[PDB]
């Protein structure tokens, strides 16, 4: 059960959306087309999110090998814990060359220009700048 | 007579001192490279030529050395080098002499190489000139 | 046999996703490069060595992705970047195999190349290194 | 075709508009390439194709041009430039026509080069694609 | 009416001899030889230039194409207006491919070496620095 | 009478090991392996060393060449006196392709790694660090 999402720009799914099987062992991924020229940026709504029979795993790497998915997991010191997220909204940044959301209420993406963002990009970007706390974000400015 | 010819990206990130094993194989003509261990071992001997083109992973580590090292010895090195931590390349270019079994290879001595999925930042080109 | 080799330097300054037109044409053999669009058509097929050499332009943008593109596809990339704006080059090999029509080119992705009229700073070379 | 195909790297360190003499002889097929003088005199007429690969040396000097020069003028220019005085490749590749006497060779224009000893950081390669 | 130096270091020339043609339109160019390597000083003397039936343009460019210079002169937004400087001494640093005098007292420019300027590269420039006002100086430092 | 020794990260030589001729007139030569990567750091005691009829001379250089030498001897404007030093311990950095120490009780050096040093490089470099005085050190930190 794995499904990539490879090229788009911007990307709104729903968490039926993204994870359409039964089966609750799931993968969602999100390849980064060019690390040199963009930055992944996530963002999480706990809106109607519920983690009830669910485990929410955010994580990032760098090559598809099931070997380095399970060493990550087992350091289990810097993966996302989405349901564990004490604000509503959950920001967060990844350059790096792979994105996947593994299942075992909906979330959006932009794969952001990162040194000449585009006016798409960067407006969704400055809409995301409404988190309330700390976030972190690009050189482009918008009020 | 003989068509030997190679070429092939980065897949996957590198660091250290291990071989850059370039598992985005465009051109493999006579299947004398091998992505799974990264050395082009040579059959027919002759006068080749190797091109490297290695990028230093951008952000982490200013310096990086690729060398092209011909079976245990370097017959070439490049050094990328940014104090900003900024994406430069540890490229050379060699014409090499080479015997049956010789393997060519880029290998990093020290630094982190970039690894660029199907982009081919970085790569590993190489045919044969000459034969014997 | 068939023989294909082209050189161009970059005389003309170029900028933004653009494809490069060398018209510093130093050598065309056969005629296979169009200095006016900037592509090499092949017409024989074969697998085909293509090196380019595009210099950043200095004092401006301090990232510039020159492409290798192959017909539709990006058949290597390259990045110059330096966080001081400095001359740095964007440069990539590559060793592909090309039938009649295929338009082989560098295209800029995002930065400002470099004008060199005719110093031929910024290069593209290429030549057939066997025919089908 | 006639074999032609060299390959050298810098042992010495060179600076100021003197001609590279790559001495770190390891191809020079023919002996066309005379590590005395740096210069790859050519014979037999035809096109060819050269690649340099110059490192520039950290800590002094801040550019350095390494200009590929074809008898008394420059058919290729390369800047390596690095505000913080790191190492940085004044690198590019010529497809070249040359006729007997024709001396192909690489001199800095400015900057110093890098004496990389055996090492092999900065290299001069060529060989002859077409006997003409 | 087009006459280009290409080759020298250092240069002065009158306003007769640089259109030498009835033809009050011409234009006078100056290739750089090497923009990485050397930066163009120009330096505008009005002690006996006179406009009165004589329009001066200086601009630059990085090649050659009417076209071009016809949408240059269309923005003329950047061009400099000799006529119109109100001090008597104009300098100008043209660190681009080209540059281009047309007609529509005398004036010297100066080919410095940008990084290792030469003995009379920077003498040149050190008597130039004598403009009076904000002035553009390189790396080379004269008293 | 020339001696190199050219693969080694640390050695430890005595003045009769370096110099195992009776002739007074010899080169001890130290290859540096690569100095893109590594400086090479010595270190003199003068414990037991004498120069009652032996000259010391502490240099580097890039290439092979007499003249070279000959030419750095007459300048005498940086050459080391091994002999002539005020403290008993000396310690000289040489981030050049060569190092040759000439006679005309014992010294050790390093072959450090510049960037990335090595635990044992380190550790020897630590050690060195009890001078006493100005001294040059590494990035790499050790009490
Ligand atoms: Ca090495
Ligand atoms: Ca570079
Ligand atoms: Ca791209
Ligand atoms: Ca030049
Ligand atoms: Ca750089
Ligand atoms: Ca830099
Ligand atoms: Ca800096």
């Amino acid at each position: 059960c794995s499904t990539l999402v490879k090229g788009v720009i911007y990307g709104s799914y729903s968490v039926s959306e993204m994870f359409p099987k039964n089966f609750t062992n799931c993968t969602w991924t999100l390849e980064n087309p060019d690390p040199t020229k963009y930055s992944i940026y996530l963002k999480f709504s706990k809106k109607d999110l519920s983690c009830s029979n669910f485990s929410l795993l955010a994580y990032q790497f760098d090559h598809f090998s099931h070997e380095k998915i399970k060493d990550l997991l087992r350091k289990n010191h810097s993966i996302m814990q989405l349901c564990s997220s004490k604000n509503a909204f959950v920001f967060l940044q990844y350059d790096k060359n792979f994105i996947q959301i593994r299942r075992v209420s909906f979330f959006e993406f932009l794969v952001l220009n990162k040194v000449s963002p585009s006016q798409f990009g960067c407006h969704v970007l400055c809409t995301w700048l409404e988190s309330c706390c700390g976030i972190m974000y690009t050189k482009c400015t918008c009020p | 007579v003989p068509k030997i010819a190679f070429y092939a990206g980065l897949k996957r990130q590198h660091e250290g001192y291990e071989v850059l094993k370039f598992d985005d194989v465009v051109t493999n003509l006579g299947n004398h490279y091998d992505p799974t261990t990264g050395k082009f071992t040579c059959s027919i001997p002759g006068i080749y030529f190797f091109t490297y083109h290695v990028l230093m992973r951008g952000g982490d580590g200013t310096s990086m050395w690729a060398d092209l090292c011909k079976n245990n010895q370097v017959r070439a090195s490049a050094i990328a080098q940014d104090a900003d931590q900024n994406y430069d390349y540890a490229s050379n270019s060699v014409v090499l002499h080479l015997e049956p079994g010789d393997e060519v290879y880029i290998k990093l001595d020290g630094g982190k190489a970039h690894g660029g999925n199907n982009n081919k930042y970085s790569t590993f080109s190489g045919f044969i000139i000459y034969a014997d």
